[PDB]
């Protein structure tokens, strides 16, 4: 017995939300509190101190943002308390929590005291009836329809590629880099100041953010293209002032294959990837080639996947067809594909009641925990 | 019922009010509801719970 | 109103604007085959 379900899809920097079997997340807001930077004796404005969303954004001004979950890895998980108290505001929901089945998301290689505190959250502060949580990629694999897929997700500062056979992951052959967008819009704040300009500012920052979400792309040879003059076509502000632009259009967003130049025992996406990919069987990289399942909001760039596809010829097979699936709506697909897996009568199998909880809790936690 | 020994009464089924309401007009109306006699309604997770 | 209130005191802004102002002023494709033969 349940009622029905709420899929949460957790993008690193915008949390998502809806109930089941539907098409669209019913809420998308981000993840980051502000608190007021001035205080006043005056009486009669404002209350609150805490605020998400449309008020933050409203007011950016004193609302000193900060975001609390790192890699998944929240701080604040208080805070997150009263984010999702947020998500039962009257805007929000105005129904109930602890009568109600839901759906959140899981990224891998993480630790299990993070899924230990969240059972504790939703099943101590809340009694949540029946919640089980899993593998984001099998999520996108359910907006797909397809048996194997190589999901490459996107998050704000958080990247990881897995391989899927039918519905079967690839432990020993599912990578992870830490980073996305974050530090790109991060290193974007250094080639400010290395062109003298600081946006010290949290807000400032996530204005930056949305600079480069505006203008950045891909370029075909770096080295190559940096013999090149950019002309920096100047942007003017919301405040009303000039932008100029630098390699950063393309330069910028390509920090990801050079980690070393950013200070980073990595390699690269595809890398690593394609690493994983010559452990995995000799016969389903065949199938892979075709299964190339994009993932992550991050990935909007002018011939992201052409670039991609020139870093397949970097990483070239013994000559066989590849082809990249790159749909539009891949920050969704993971809610879309909770969505139908929130509109199965299989959950019966694949939840856990709070009565497991009440039994065994941190043993329902590691026996039952895929 | 016990008098009558009936072992078990018919207990009332619980019905919304609206929902009688708007069929109780509909038959006033000559037609039983239509698909969206709610309208929007539908799309109100809340009443569907 | 206050009108009694103006016509104790001499602080108004009589016969001027109160308000002044600067007038005004007139996709993701799909599939990326890698095509290697
Ligand atoms: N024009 C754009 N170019 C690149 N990235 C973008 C653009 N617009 C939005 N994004 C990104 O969409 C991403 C959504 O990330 P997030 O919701 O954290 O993804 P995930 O669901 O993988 O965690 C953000 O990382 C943000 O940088």
């Amino acid at each position: 017995i349940a009622n029905q379900p709420v899929v949460i899809d957790n993008g690193s920097g915008v949390i998502k939300a809806g109930f089941a079997g539907d098409q669209i997340p019913k809420y998308c807001f981000p993840n980051y509190v502000g608190r007021p930077k001035h205080v006043r004796v005056m009486a009669g404005a404002l209350e609150g101190d805490i605020f998400i969303g449309p008020k933050a954004e409203e007011h950016r001004g004193l609302l000193s943002i900060r975001y609390p979950m790192e890699h998944g890895i929240v701080k604040d998980w208080n805070d997150m308390e009263r984010i999702w108290q947020y998500v039962y505001s009257k805007d929000q929901l105005q129904t109930f929590s602890e009568e109600h089945p839901v759906l959140l998301t899981e990224a891998p290689l993480n630790p299990r005291k993070n899924r230990e505190r969240a059972a504790e959250v939703f099943f101590e502060t809340f009694n949540v009836p029946a919640l089980f949580i899993s593998m984001q990629a099998v999520l996108s694999l359910y907006a797909t329809g397809r048996t194997t897929g190589v999901v490459l997700d996107s998050g704000d500062g958080v990247t990881h590629a897995v391989p899927i056979y039918e519905g079967f992951a690839m432990p020993h052959s599912i990578m992870r880099i830490d980073i996305a967008g974050r530090d790109v819009s991060r290193f974007l704040r250094l080639y400010l100041r290395k062109e003298g300009y600081d946006f010290h500012s949290s807000s400032e920052f996530e204005i930056v953010k949305a600079i480069k979400e505006r203008a950045c792309y891909l370029s075909i040879n770096p080295q190559k293209d940096e013999t090149l003059e950019t002309e920096k076509a100047q942007y003017y502000l919301p405040d009303g002032s000039t932008i100029e632009i630098g390699p950063s259009r393309f330069r910028a967003p390509e920090l990801l294959f050079r980690p070393d130049l950013i200070g980073e025992e990595s390699e690269g996406i595809h890398e690593v990837l394609v690493f994983a990919i010559q452990k995995s069987d000799m016969d389903l990289r065949r199938t892979l080639f075709s299964n190339i399942v994009l993932s992550g909001g991050s990935t909007l760039f002018k011939g992201f996947g052409d670039r991609l596809l020139s870093e397949v010829k970097k990483l070239a097979p013994k000559d066989v067809k590849i082809r990249i699936s790159a749909p539009q709506e891949r920050l969704y697909s993971t809610w879309i594909g909770g969505s139908i897996l929130a509109s199965l009568d299989t959950f019966k199998k694949m939840w856990v009641s709070k009565k497991e909880y009440e039994e065994d809790g941190a043993r329902s936690i590691h026996r039952k925990t895929f | 019922h016990l008098q009558q020994n009936i072992e078990i009464p018919e207990i009332s089924l619980p019905i919304h009010p609206m929902i009688t309401n708007v069929a109780k007009q509909c038959y006033e109306r000559g037609e039983k509801p239509k698909v969206t006699d709610f309208g929007d309604k539908v799309e109100d997770p809340t009443f569907l719970n | 109103m206050a009108d009694p209130k103006y016509a104790d005191l001499p602080g108004i802004a009589r016969n001027e604007p109160d308000v002044y102002e600067t007038s005004d002023l007139p996709s993701t494709s799909v599939e990326h085959i890698i095509v290697n033969p």
